[PDB]
């Protein structure tokens, strides 16, 4: 008759980190976190990381393409791969009694791929399809251009394989990528609904692709460019950012809070966001439908901060300028001490809700257990957050109005202002 | 192909002319004589063979072999009626088929 | 918009047992089919004969 | 001893597909398994196979064979498709076995 | 090419029925008695046999109603042959022709015209010379003189032998001294053809590169030659034994040796 | 083990405030929680004149109450980091909040204030009238939803389930402040509602704040009366909306389902699990266990397809839906109907074994977070009048076998007249009669 | 509930529907022939050899 439990976390000699947790949930969710991504690609192998993501179901040295799929489905399990510009996660879910079964596959996939030429050739046209459905959201398109304007390298690389390379990625390229990035010291084997002694055992007795830090990624160099895609759509999506804070950077929370102070997404269905400086400000400017939000990304060696808007074409001008004023105004002490209190609530709440779902929890554990083989207590994180002065926030706001900006906009940009008119 | 009715070289044909064949939704009874004619043909042939198997083509035996057919062959008389009248049925149908054609400009 | 679309009224055609909108049509289904299929089975008998 | 080897070498020469310049594997009947294996061959191995075959069909229509010096030698016959073919059959049996409950 | 092959076997059977009913028409001694021997074969079928035979005859023996219905059949069947030929060719075109090397010819195909239209016209005139030479210089070389004598229901010819193209099958029919056993043997002698596609064990399609199968193939051909010869002789020693041997080896080569040797050959190729 | 984890799950507690309301909640140790009120109301309860009222209400249920106007209501909710969402369907409505367990009580007050004292600001109403009209044009491009609306429109033609949740254009243009008011009063009533909460909350502390804000008790017996709705007649038929200008075509085929309370639903869900679903991004590809999915991949039969068992109080819709190019509709429909026949006729033990596992992890996944668990509770009491544990479900799922699947499927599918809805470039989809024939032998 | 019973037992399964058509034809034939043969003989009482026969029968 089960109860509470600890969040153990070993760290073998080769550098492989092992974090587990037993919440006695009838469902287990193991995963292999890795420091890999389009960030480590160079001009020569662009998109190789995208394809590698889709390559998860291909045959391995231990399991055939057929058995990987049939095996996992046999026990109502699942296998997926999520990835960012700098990290890749391979996770499987299934009922407790099948963790063994499902494990063999997760193992094989991440450490024993065969990238058979024919299988790879056959899979590449999928990149077109995958990319096609993703790009249905305008969001995804401008964020690609954004990173391409924000940086000159690494983080500048797109998350989806460029068109000229579909069908040109090779098996050697996939192998070399996995060999120089999927190294024991860049991986973490996180698990939920499992026992540490068990998960720990699987790792050491099965994980063989060995140690090293593999090929290290180039430093992210800021550019501050401007990309404009004139495609005629009735709505204009635009994002303006500035070099923000890095992951772990003390100046992080400051932006996180400034984010919520400005407006970080709706909280009421079909409702207006009054606690949103940015939304409310833009609202006062235009009469037509729109949307404005505080954009914020934190990467290993850098970050981006700014606002993302969506508006009718004719009112794109005023909507974007209105968003800017809300940032200046905030940089000029226009931030109440109560605003900072509320934001700190929404921020503590958001973080706390993020971990309700198994996917969100496992991701929280793993992410940190990967970038520092540790685990901050939900109290220390809260402790760190609220201990952010109104000064800090106003400073963050300043760093934005003063720093060099990069912009990306798509749609009928006939009325969309240029970065140098902001 | 997922279903035989479309892939098989023979069924494909039966399917494209008698199962999946696209037909106007409003064709009347005047469009029935085509298939009736086809059935007359199959019918005439069938009864014709049955008669041929007892017939004798010689001016001294023709008339009587037909009599022998109608008088001695089991259902000989029936088969002969069906063949003889079937020919009339055939012409009735071909004349209506033609009329339909002329009226509705099928000749185009 | 599609919201403004409704299926016309087929009362001038519906079989007696499915005329009422507040009555399960499943209770008269086996009879409605049994009947139609009876006609067919009968034609097959006459034809076989 | 070398009995089996002796026999195989005799048959190879007795068969005679080497007089057309064909490798043993070029002569396989293209059933389902073989067709799939062919699709996995690397570009060059595939184009070479094609030339050898087109060339043999030419010899066949001309009613000629290659000059004795170009006949493939039993020990130089390259089993280029066998490896692939085996994997293909191995996979098929797996599916077959697995689909039997 | 299974469907092409199977329709092909139907064509052989139909051509045979055609020749049989056609050969009865002149109504000579051989026409009558051969038609008697053949139609009476069906009476071997248990239970329904006697019934089917008298039905086919239209009476109690081969007679006038048998003749008139045979004429109708002979007139009709050739057209069934023509129709089924279209089906034959239709299945064939799904894949196109096979070739002597048994390897794909997609890399080297040519338009039927003028290559094969010319080649075929040539083949026609080459085989037309023997035909016409036989027809014009030896009209009766292949026929029984017994068929120049009007059918006599009361006198059976001393030596009742079938047309050359049915001899081998006749030889097989006689090999089994048992009435019903002989019929089955005969049936199988032709229906065996439907089984050929399932007895292929070779990894190669043709016998071009299979020396063992080639010997086996010519034995079979020679075996058919012997049966043909045996079928034209009277049932008496040594023929009777030679006949049973040939019949037996005929079925043996097709049912056992061919697939066995086929497997043996795959191993010698290290497959 | 698995079994053990199912038994050790905290029980769901339920209590009733004699005014007619039920309060249920499952307790965990989470600093965060979700609480909301699930009402047994929807478009089915509306009629020709007030169709789309419940939707119109869903638009104002968040624009302020009497005790606190718009801005005030919003600021208060926003400023505490809570999320306010809700929805309205054909037989069910819900308004729920996500926040810190530390505020469970203030939230309960907020909920009660929403369902009881909606301001129905005369001016806000005219403002939302124009918003709702814009959402109807947006949703009109959602083929999938246009298709399911049409499926209901014909499957339940002549009845209440035939109407869409959003309502008619005419109704939206003429609904009165009085109508909405009337709607709320007629339907948002204690006995027909459920206060559900999940997370780290005290059941007793929940029930208490409940008594305080949901107090109004009933005197007569008719005030504790939950009106049984008139039956909705299923009709085998088809509606075909053709527009060859649309890139792909949507098709949905269904037969009448049993309705919530029926145990057979456990089997229909196992059945749907065998057939599964698919879309062009399933890495598994040609190796997927779902036969229909495999065929779809091999023959490129469709962009996607999904099975479904939509339940209701007294009826339901069991069927499937697919999106395909105008030229592969016929083959897809063919294979689809083919798989349905194989279900009633040749299902295997191996097939159910897999489908059962897939179904178990499916149910467990519908309890991933506070909101989804809270949604289970609201729905369960409202539909089964009680919570059904994963352990019970598992108990029922475990009893299902091949034979059972065939019998139940043969029961609801075999030789039935289906309901058909097709939208887009559907010239290749054969006629009703041909589809009807796909309902037997195979 | 004949139509209902008939449907479930005979017309539902394509197999049973076929057996029903066979026995149906069998029963129908027997009944239809005898009936038709009666109707015919009745409409011709005293004219068939069946009717006259007795007068000259003397075997
Ligand atoms: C049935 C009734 C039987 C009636 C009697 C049968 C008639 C007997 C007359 C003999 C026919 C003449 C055949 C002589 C041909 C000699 C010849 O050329 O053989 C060698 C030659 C070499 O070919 P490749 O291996 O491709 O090599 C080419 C370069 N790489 O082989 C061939 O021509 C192929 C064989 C085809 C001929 C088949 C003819 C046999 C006919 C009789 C019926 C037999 C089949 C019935 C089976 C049941
Ligand atoms: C004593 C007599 C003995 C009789 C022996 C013959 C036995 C034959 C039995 C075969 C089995 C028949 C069953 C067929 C099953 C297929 C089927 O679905 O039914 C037929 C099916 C019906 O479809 P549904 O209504 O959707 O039924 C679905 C029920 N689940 O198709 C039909 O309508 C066909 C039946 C109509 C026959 C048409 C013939 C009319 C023509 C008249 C001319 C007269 C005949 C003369 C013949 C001359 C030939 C040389
Ligand atoms: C287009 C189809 C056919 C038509 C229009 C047709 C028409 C006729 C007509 C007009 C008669 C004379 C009937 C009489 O005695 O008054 C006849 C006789 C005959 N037909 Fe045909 N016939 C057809 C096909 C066939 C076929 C295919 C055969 C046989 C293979 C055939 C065999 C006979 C025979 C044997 C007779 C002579 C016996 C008799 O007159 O009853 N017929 N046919
Ligand atoms: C009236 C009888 C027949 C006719 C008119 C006929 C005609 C043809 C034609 C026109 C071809 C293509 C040219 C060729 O390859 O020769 C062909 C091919 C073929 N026929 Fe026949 N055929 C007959 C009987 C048979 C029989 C008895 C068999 C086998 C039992 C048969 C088996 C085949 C096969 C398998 C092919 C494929 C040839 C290849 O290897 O490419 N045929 N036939
Ligand atoms: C009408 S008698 C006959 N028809 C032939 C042409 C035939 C028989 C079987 C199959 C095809 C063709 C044949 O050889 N005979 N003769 C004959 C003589 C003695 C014994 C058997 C047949
Ligand atoms: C089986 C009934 C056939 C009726 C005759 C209709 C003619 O002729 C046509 O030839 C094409 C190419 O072979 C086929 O694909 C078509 O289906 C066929 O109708
Ligand atoms: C002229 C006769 C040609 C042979 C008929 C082949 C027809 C089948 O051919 C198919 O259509 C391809």
């Amino acid at each position: 008759c089960p109860g509470a439990e600890d969040l153990e976390i070993t760290k073998l000699p080769n550098g492989l980190i092992i974090a587990s947790l037993e919440n006695f949930s009838p469902a287990s969710r193991i995963g292999v976190f890795i420091k890999a991504g389009s960030r480590y690609e160079t001009t020569a192998n662009l998109g190789t990381a995208h394809l590698l993501r889709l390559a998860s179901p291909l045959t391995t040295k231990g399991a055939s393409s057929f058995r990987i799929t049939r095996g996992i489905e046999a026990v109502g399990g699942s296998l997926s791969v999520y990835s960012t510009r700098e990290k890749m996660t391979y996770c499987v879910e299934c009922l407790r009694d099948h963790v063994d079964t499902v494990m063999e596959y997760l193992l094989n996939v991440t450490t024993a791929p065969e990238f058979r030429p024919w299988e790879v050739t056959d899979l590449q046209p999928q990149l077109k399809v995958d990319k096609a459905v993703a790009f249905q959201s305008p969001q995804v398109g401008v964020l690609e251009n954004l990173h391409a304007a924000a940086y000159k390298t690494a983080l500048a690389n797109p998350l989806y394989c460029p068109d000229y390379r579909i069908g040109k990625i090779t098996s050697e390229q996939l192998h070399h990528f996995v060999q120089n990035n999927f190294t024991s010291a860049r991986m973490a084997l996180v698990g939920i609904g499992v026992k540490h002694s068990d998960l720990k055992q699987v790792a050491e007795q099965f994980l063989n692709i060995r140690s090293g830090a593999g090929t290290s990624s180039a430093k992210a160099t800021y550019w501050g460019g401007e990309i404009r895609e004139q495609n005629g759509h009735s709505l204009v999506h635009a994002a303006v950012v500035t070099e923000g804070a890095a992951v772990g950077s003390a100046e992080a929370n400051a932006f996180s809070v400034l984010q919520h102070v400005l407006g970080a997404g709706p909280l009421i269905k079909r409702g207006s966001s009054v606690t949103s400086k940015l939304y409310q400000g833009v609202a006062k400017a235009t009469t037509q439908p729109f949307d404005a939000s505080a954009f914020n990304v934190n990467y290993s060696d850098s970050g981006l901060f700014g606002f993302y808007t969506i508006s009718q074409a004719a009112h794109a001008g005023e909507v974007i300028r209105a968003a800017m004023n809300q940032l200046k105004a905030a940089a000029q002490g226009g931030v109440t001490e109560e605003d900072v209190t509320k934001a700190k609530n929404q921020l503590k709440a958001t973080y706390l809700m993020s971990v309700e779902t198994a996917q969100g929890l496992l991701n929280e554990i793993g992410s940190e257990a990967l970038l520092s083989g540790t685990h901050t207590a939900p109290s220390v994180v809260a402790q760190k957050i609220d201990s952010v002065t109104s000064a800090d926030v106003v400073n963050a706001a300043k760093k934005f109005v003063s720093g060099k900006k990069s912009m990306a906009a798509s749609g009928d940009l006939g009325s969309t202002p240029f970065l140098d008119e902001l | 192909a997922p279903n035989i009715r479309k892939s098989h070289p023979l069924l494909k044909m039966i399917n494209n002319s008698l199962i999946d064949l696209p037909a106007p939704s409003n064709i009347s009874a005047w469009w029935n004589f085509g298939s009736l004619l086809a059935v007359c043909l199959m019918t005439q042939i069938l009864t014709g063979l049955l008669l041929a198997m007892h017939y004798t083509a010689d001016t001294s035996l023709a008339f009587s072999s037909v009599a022998h057919t109608c008088r001695n062959v089991q259902y000989g008389w029936l088969i002969r009626n069906l063949h003889a009248n079937g020919a009339s049925f055939f012409f009735i149908c071909i004349f209506l088929h033609i009329g339909r054609g002329l009226y509705y400009g099928s000749y185009l | 918009v599609h919201n403004d679309v409704t299926v016309p009224d087929f009362s001038a055609y519906r079989r007696e047992d499915v005329m009422d909108a507040t009555t399960s049509s499943q209770t008269s289904s086996e009879d409605r089919k049994g009947f139609s299929y009876l006609v067919t089975a009968t034609a097959c008998v006459a034809t076989a004969y | 001893g070398r009995l089996m080897d002796r026999i195989r070498k005799w048959y190879y020469n007795a068969a005679g597909f080497n007089k057309y310049g064909l490798m043993r594997d070029d002569t396989l009947y293209e059933d389902d398994d073989v067709k799939e294996a062919l699709k996995r061959l690397p570009e060059d191995l595939y184009n070479e196979r094609m030339f050898r075959i087109k060339r043999a069909l030419d010899l066949s229509l001309k009613h000629r064979i290659l000059p004795k010096e170009q006949w493939v030698k039993y020990e130089e016959d390259k089993p280029y498709l066998e490896p692939y073919l085996k994997e293909v059959i191995r996979e098929r049996l797996e599916r077959e076995a697995w689909n039997k409950k | 090419y299974k469907e092409t092959w199977n329709t092909g076997v139907i064509l052989l059977l139909t051509l045979m029925a055609t020749a049989f009913v056609g050969y009865v028409l002149p109504w000579g001694q051989m026409s009558f008695w051969g038609a008697t021997v053949i139609t009476n074969l069906f009476s071997a079928i248990p239970y329904i046999g006697h019934t089917l035979v008298e039905w086919a005859w239209g009476g109690f023996s081969v007679d006038n109603p048998t003749l008139t219905r045979f004429f109708a059949l002979h007139f009709l069947l050739p057209f069934a042959i023509a129709g089924i030929t279209i089906i034959h060719l239709t299945f064939l075109h799904e894949s196109g022709s096979n070739n002597p090397l048994g390897i794909s010819s997609d890399s080297d195909k040519i338009p039927f015209h003028p290559y094969y239209s010319f080649k075929d016209i040539l083949g026609l005139t080459l085989m037309l010379t023997p035909f016409l030479t036989l027809a014009l210089f030896s009209p009766n070389l292949l026929g029984d003189p017994e068929n120049f004598t009007p059918a006599n229901p009361l006198v059976t010819p001393p030596h009742i032998k079938p047309e050359w193209y049915f001899l081998f099958a006749y030889a097989i029919l006689r090999s089994i001294p048992n009435k019903l056993g002989g019929v089955l043997a005969l049936a199988a002698s032709v229906l065996i053809l439907f089984l050929i596609p399932f007895l292929h064990k070779s990894k190669q399609r043709t016998m071009t590169f299979r020396p063992l199968s080639q010997t086996l193939f010519w034995l079979l051909v020679a075996n058919l030659l012997i049966l043909t010869w045996i079928g034209s002789q009277p049932v008496e020693h040594p023929f009777i034994i030679i006949g049973q041997m040939a019949s037996l080896s005929y079925f043996t080569i097709l049912l056992i040796l061919f697939p066995t040797i086929g497997t043996l050959e795959n191993k010698m190729l290290n497959y | 083990t698995y079994a053990q984890t199912l038994q050790n799950i905290p029980e769901t507690n339920v209590t009733t405030l004699d005014n007619g309301l039920r309060v249920a909640s499952e307790e965990s140790s989470q600093p965060t929680c979700t609480v909301g009120v699930w009402i047994g109301a929807g478009s089915r309860y509306e009629n020709e004149k007030n169709n789309g009222a419940g939707y119109f209400v869903e638009h104002l249920a968040f624009k302020g109450t009497k005790k606190r106007p718009c801005a005030a209501f919003e600021k208060e909710v926003e400023s505490m980091g809570a999320h306010f969402n809700g929805y309205t369907s054909r037989e069910q409505t819900a308004f729920y909040i996500k926040a810190l367990s530390k505020d469970m009580p203030k939230v309960v007050e907020l909920l009660a204030d929403v369902v009881q004292n909606c301001a129905l600001e005369e001016s806000q109403i005219e403002k939302e009238r124009g918003v709702i009209l814009q959402e109807l044009k947006e949703m009109d491009n959602d083929m999938t939803n246009v298709t399911f609306d049409y499926l209901h429109a014909t499957a339940f033609q002549g009845t209440a389930l035939a109407r869409t949740v959003e309502g008619t254009t005419e109704n939206i243009k003429h609904l009165t402040r009085a109508d909405l008011a009337s709607y709320i009063d007629t339907h948002f009533k204690a006995p027909r509602m459920v206060l559900a909460a999940a997370g780290g909350i005290s059941h007793k502390e929940l029930v208490d704040a409940a008594r305080q804000h949901f107090s109004g008790v009933s005197f007569t017996y008719k005030e504790d009366a939950v009106p049984i709705l008139p039956r909705c007649r299923f009709t085998g038929s088809e509606i075909r909306a053709r527009d060859d200008a649309l890139p792909v075509a949507h098709v949905a085929l269904a037969v009448e389902g049993p309705g919530w309370a029926d145990p057979d639903n456990v089997v229909l869900h196992v059945a749907n699990a065998i057939i599964g679903r698919y879309d062009r991004t399933f890495g598994g590809g040609k190796h997927l266990s779902s036969r229909l999915a495999a065929l779809a991949v091999e023959h490129k039969l469709c962009h996607s397809f999904q099975t479904f068992n939509t339940s209701y109080s007294d009826t339901g819709l069991f069927g499937f839906h697919f999106v395909a190019d105008p030229l592969s509709i016929d083959d897809m429909m063919f294979c689809a109907q083919g798989e349905w026949m194989r279900l009633c006729t040749s299902t295997t033990e191996s097939e159910v074994k897999r489908a059962k596992n897939h179904l178990r992890s499916a149910m467990v996944a519908q309890l991933d977070g506070t909101t989804p668990v809270c949604e289970t509770i609201g729905s369960h009491l409202l539909n089964y009048g009680r919570r059904i544990s994963l352990e019970e479900w598992d108990s029922r799922i475990s009893a299902v076998d091949a034979r059972m699947v065939r019998d139940v499927c043969s029961k609801y599918i075999y030789d039935k007249c289906p309901a058909l809805a097709a939208v887009g470039p559907i010239e290749q989809l054969l006629d009703y009669n041909r589809i009807r024939s796909g309902m037997y032998w195979i | 509930a004949l139509l209902r019973q008939a449907y479930s037992a005979l017309f539902r399964r394509t197999s049973t529907f076929a057996l029903t058509v066979v026995l149906g034809a069998v029963l129908f034939e027997r009944a239809f022939d005898q009936g038709a043969d009666a109707i015919f003989e009745h409409l011709n009482e005293g004219k068939l050899w069946k009717h006259i026969k007795h007068k000259y029968e003397a075997s």
